[PDB]
C-alpha cells in the first residue's frame, strides 16, 4: 500500500536513529503512532487556521507550532534547524539568502 | 523530503485543507525531530531498565511523553 | 625583510580589493522594506555595511585568538549571516546558536 | 619571523574568505579580466608568491 | 563536409543571439538547429572556438533544460580546447540559472575530455571552486573525479583534510571519498591522522571501458643544500639515484636491500656500522628459523630457501666480500649436513667467505669438510676443489690489494704480509694434501685428476 510504502521511510529513520534491530510488530506500533502524530498535525492547524480565519497554511503557525512543542525557544531558532538537518536544496528554498544588488531569490 | 506522500496524507485525513509551497519542508523538519525525540526516550527506557531490545512498552511510555507535549 | 614587505603590498592590495568588490555590489541595506499593505516591526538599531560586518570578523579573531565569538544583535542581517554559513565563512557555536565566530583556515 | 607565521595565517584566511564571497555574491566575474587574474592569484599560497 | 559546415555556422549564430522574439516558430525552427548539433560531431568533429560558444549559452539556461542536455551528451572536439574556455564556464555556473542534470554533463565532459587538454594551468588555479561544489550531495561522485585529477603538492590543505573527515562522520564510507583521500595519503600523509586500507580496489572508472562509457553516456546516471633526506619509493630506474647518493634514508626494514639492486650500489661506498650490525640481525634469524632441517621437510619451503640463496651468491660476488652472517651460519651447519639436499648452493657459500687466520678456519671448517671429502661421492670431490678454486681467487684478490689501499701502519708491513704468507701457503699444502691422498682412495682416475690441476693454475 502506498501510506504503508511512504510511512517505512520514517521507519528506517527509525532504525537509524536507534541504532538497533527492532521487532516487526513494534514497528507497527510506530506506524500507529505516526499515524496518530499525523492526525494531530492536522488537528492542531485548524485550529491555528480558524483563528485566523482562512483555510490556507503559512509558514507562521508552522513556526508557532515548535515554539509550542519546545523545538524553537529563544535561543535554537527555526534557521538552526534547516541548516543542520536538511540539504542545500532545501536550505535555498526556505531561508532567504543575501545576493548582488540586495537581491534574495526567496523573495518575500 | 517525500513531498508527493505529504499531498498524499494531508488530503486523505482533511479534505478541506490546503498547503503553499514549501510549506511540507516544515511537516518534514518536524518529522525529523518526532522520530529522533521518540528515539531518544526509548534509548533512555531501554538504559534505565536494564534491556538491550526495546519492548513494546518502552515504546508506549514513550507515546505518553512526547504525544503530550505535541498538543500544544 | 623583503619578502614580508612584499606580502604586506599583496595585503593591501587585496583590501582594496575587498573595499572595492563589497562596495559596488553589497550596499546598505535599506530597513525600511515590505511596507506595501502591512506593517513589519523593527527596532531602530541602523544596519551596517557588510564590509564593515567583516572588518570586525577579521578584528575579533586576529587580534584576541582565545575568543573569537560575537554576539548576533540588532545591527545585523539574518541573510548577511546565511550568506557567511552556507559557503562555510562562518560558524556557529554547537552548544548555543546565538553566537558567531570566524571560522580559520591552517589546521 | 613571529610577524611571518602570523601574516601567512592572516593571509591564508583572507584569501580563503574572499574567494567563498565571490562565489557567494554570484557575479559574473568573466566579463572583467583585472578580476579574473584576482581570481586566478587567489589560489597560489605563500610559497608561490 | 562543407554543407555540414555552414548547415553548423548558421546554427552557431542563431544561438548566440538568444530565442528571438515575435516568432512562433520555435517548435521547428532551433529544434532542427539542435539536430544540427550530433551530425557533425559524429562524423567531423568541431573547431576550438565552436566549443567556446555553444558552453556559455548551455551553462546560462538560455532555451530551457531538455535543449541544454543535449547539446553536452553528444559534442566531440577535433582539435586542442583552451583553457580560457574552462575559465569562463565556471563563471556561468557561478551565476545561478543552471539546473541539476545540466551540471551532470558538464561534469562528465570534463573527464571524458580530460587526455585531450595540454594547458592545465588555469585549470589548476580553479581549485578552490571545484572543492567548493562538495556542498551539493547529488554532484558529489562528479565532483571527486575531478578533485582526483587536479591535485599538486600544494593543493593538499589541512582544513580541506577536516572537511572530508566531517563528511566521512556523516554520510559514511563511499568509494569516491576513500579514494580522494587514498591521493592524500599518496602526496601528503603527514596532514591526516587517520588511517587508512590499502585493498585492491579499482578506485575509479579505469581498465579501458571507453566504449562502455559511450554507451552509458546516451541515457545512464544523468539524472541525478638540502640537509635532509629523499625518500626510498621515488627511485624509479637507474639515473635517479646518481643524482641524489649524498642524501639517502634508511628503509623501514633490512630485508628489502636484498630486493633492489639499486640498494645493492650503496652497501658498496658506505661503511657505518649500525648499518651492518642490523643487516647481521635480520638475516642471522633468516638462515635459522627457515633452514630446512628446522621444519617438517615441506619440498615447496626448501625451492623458496634454494631461491633465497640464489639471491645471496649474487649479492656476494657484487659486493665482493662475504657477510657476517654467512660465515657465522656455516660455523654451526658443517657439523649438521650430510653431504645432498642442495649442495650446489651450500659449497658456493663456503666459496665466498672472506681471508681470516688459519688456525681459526681449521677447527670450524676444515676438520668437517675432511670428514666428508674422503667419504661422500667423487661429484663431491670434484665439487670441493671447484668452491676451493674460487675461495682461491676471493683471498688472493683481497690480498693483492690490501698492500696499496694502506699508507696508514708507519711500521713496515713485512710481519703482516709474512703472518699472510704461512696463512695462505698452509692453505694450499693443506688441500695438496687433500689431493695427493683422495688420489689413493679413488685409484688413478682422470676425472679428479682434471680438477686438481685447475686448482694449481690458480
Amino acid at each position: 500500500d502506498p501510506h504503508k510504502a511512504g510511512l517505512s521511510h520514517y521507519v528506517k529513520l527509525f532504525s537509524f536513529y536507534a541504532k538497533m534491530p527492532m521487532e516487526r510488530k513494534a514497528l507497527e506500533m510506530v506506524e500507529k503512532c505516526l499515524d496518530k502524530y499525523f492526525q494531530h498535525l492536522c488537528d492542531d492547524l485548524e485550529v491555528f487556521a480558524a483563528h485566523a480565519g482562512r483555510k490556507t497554511v503559512k509558514p507562521e503557525d508552522l513556526e508557532l507550532l515548535m515554539r509550542r512543542q519546545g523545538l524553537v525557544t529563544d535561543q535554537v531558532s527555526l534557521h538552526v534547524l534547516v541548516e543542520r538537518h536538511l540539504p542545500l536544496e532545501y536550505r535555498q528554498l526556505l531561508i532567504p539568502c543575501a545576493y548582488s544588488g540586495n537581491s534574495v531569490f526567496p523573495a518575500q | 523530503a517525500p513531498r508527493g506522500f505529504l499531498k498524499r496524507v494531508f488530503k486523505r485525513k482533511k479534505p478541506q485543507l490546503r498547503l503553499e509551497k514549501s510549506g511540507d519542508l516544515l511537516v518534514h523538519l518536524n518529522c525529523l525531530l518526532f522520530v529522533h525525540r521518540l528515539a531518544e526516550e526509548s534509548r533512555t527506557n531501554a538504559c534505565a531498565s536494564k534491556c538491550r531490545v526495546i519492548n513494546k512498552e518502552h515504546v508506549l511510555a514513550a507515546a505518553k511523553v512526547i504525544l503530550k507535549k505535541s498538543r500544544g | 625583510k623583503t619578502k614580508m614587505l612584499n606580502i604586506k603590498e599583496y595585503k593591501e592590495k587585496l583590501l582594496s580589493t575587498l573595499g572595492e568588490f563589497l562596495e559596488d555590489h553589497f550596499p546598505l541595506p535599506d530597513r525600511s522594506v515590505k511596507k506595501k499593505k502591512k506593517n513589519i516591526q523593527e527596532s531602530s538599531v541602523n544596519l551596517i555595511t557588510l564590509h564593515e560586518m567583516l572588518e570586525i570578523l577579521i578584528n575579533r579573531l586576529f587580534d584576541v585568538p582565545h575568543d573569537p565569538y560575537v554576539k548576533i544583535s540588532d545591527s545585523f542581517w539574518p541573510p548577511y549571516v546565511e550568506l557567511l554559513l552556507r559557503n562555510g565563512i562562518a560558524l556557529r557555536h554547537p552548544e548555543d546558536p546565538t553566537r558567531i565566530r570566524l571560522e580559520a583556515f591552517h589546521q | 619571523r613571529q610577524n611571518l607565521q602570523m601574516e601567512i595565517k592572516i593571509t591564508t584566511v583572507i584569501q580563503h574568505v574572499f574567494q567563498n564571497l565571490i562565489l557567494g555574491s554570484k557575479v559574473n566575474w568573466a566579463e572583467d579580466p583585472a578580476l579574473k587574474e584576482i581570481v586566478l592569484q587567489l589560489e597560489k599560497n605563500v610559497d608561490m608568491m | 563536409d562543407q554543407a555540414e559546415e555552414d548547415a553548423l555556422q548558421m546554427a552557431v549564430g542563431y544561438f548566440e543571439k538568444g530565442p528571438i522574439k515575435a516568432s512562433q516558430n520555435k517548435d521547428k525552427t532551433l529544434e532542427k538547429h539542435l539536430k544540427t548539433v550530433e551530425n557533425v560531431a559524429w562524423k567531423n568533429g568541431l573547431a576550438s572556438e565552436e566549443i567556446d560558444i555553444l558552453l556559455n549559452i548551455a551553462l546560462s539556461g538560455k532555451f530551457g533544460n531538455a535543449v541544454n542536455t543535449r547539446i553536452l551528451k553528444c559534442m566531440i572536439p577535433a582539435t586542442v580546447i583552451s583553457e580560457d574556455s574552462v575559465v569562463k564556464a565556471v563563471s556561468w555556473l557561478c551565476v545561478g540559472k543552471c539546473s541539476g542534470s545540466t551540471k551532470v554533463l558538464f561534469y562528465r565532459w570534463l573527464v571524458a575530455m580530460f587526455d585531450f587538454i595540454d594547458r592545465k594551468e588555469q585549470i589548476n588555479l580553479l581549485y578552490g571552486f571545484f572543492f567548493a561544489s562538495l556542498q551539493d550531495d547529488a554532484l558529489c561522485p562528479y565532483v571527486c573525479h575531478l578533485l582526483y585529477l587536479l591535485t599538486k603538492k600544494e593543493n593538499v590543505k589541512p582544513f580541506r583534510v577536516r572537511k572530508l573527515l566531517d563528511l566521512q562522520a556523516k554520510m559514511g564510507m563511499q568509494p569516491h571519498l576513500q579514494a580522494l583521500l587514498s591521493l592524500y595519503k599518496f602526496f601528503a600523509p603527514a596532514l591526516i591522522s587517520v588511517s587508512l586500507p590499502v585493498r585492491k580496489k579499482i578506485y575509479f572508472k579505469n581498465s579501458e571501458n571507453l566504449w562502455k562509457t559511450a554507451l552509458l553516456a546516451v541515457k545512464q546516471r544523468n539524472r541525478g643544500n638540502r640537509s635532509g633526506s629523499f625518500p626510498l619509493e621515488q627511485l624509479q630506474s637507474f639515473p635517479q639515484l646518481l643524482q641524489n647518493i649524498h642524501c639517502l634514508e634508511l628503509p623501514s626494514q633490512m630485508g628489502s636491500v636484498l630486493n633492489n639492486s639499486l640498494l645493492l650500489h650503496y652497501i658498496n661506498c658506505v661503511r657505518d656500522e649500525p648499518v651492518l650490525l642490523r643487516f647481521y640481525y635480520w638475516l642471522s634469524q633468516t638462515l635459522q628459523e627457515e633452514c630446512i632441517w628446522y621444519k617438517v621437510n615441506n619440498y615447496e619451503h626448501g625451492k623458496e630457501f634454494t631461491n633465497f640463496l640464489d639471491t645471496i651468491i649474487r649479492a656476494e660476488c657484487f659486493l665482493q666480500e662475504g657477510f657476517y652472517s654467512c660465515e657465522a651460519f656455516l660455523y654451526k651447519s658443517l657439523p649438521l649436513w650430510d653431504g645432498l639436499c642442495c649442495r650446489s648452493q651450500f659449497l658456493q657459500l663456503v666459496s665466498w667467505i672472506p681471508f681470516s687466520s688459519f688456525s681459526e678456519v681449521k677447527p670450524l671448517l676444515f676438520d668437517h669438510l675432511a670428514q666428508l671429502f674422503f667419504t661422500s661421492t667423487i661429484y663431491f670431490k670434484c665439487s670441493v676443489l671447484q668452491s676451493l678454486k674460487e675461495l682461491l681467487q676471493n683471498w688472493l684478490l683481497w690480498l693483492s690489494m690490501d698492500i696499496h689501499m694502506k699508507p696508514v701502519t708507519n711500521s713496515p708491513l713485512e710481519t703482516t704480509l709474512g703472518g699472510s704468507m704461512n696463512s695462505v701457503s698452509k692453505l694450499i699444502h693443506y688441500v695438496g694434501w687433500l689431493s695427493t691422498t683422495a688420489m689413493r682412495l679413488e685409484s688413478n682416475n682422470t676425472f679428479l685428476l682434471h680438477f686438481i690441476l685447475d686448482f694449481y693454475e690458480k
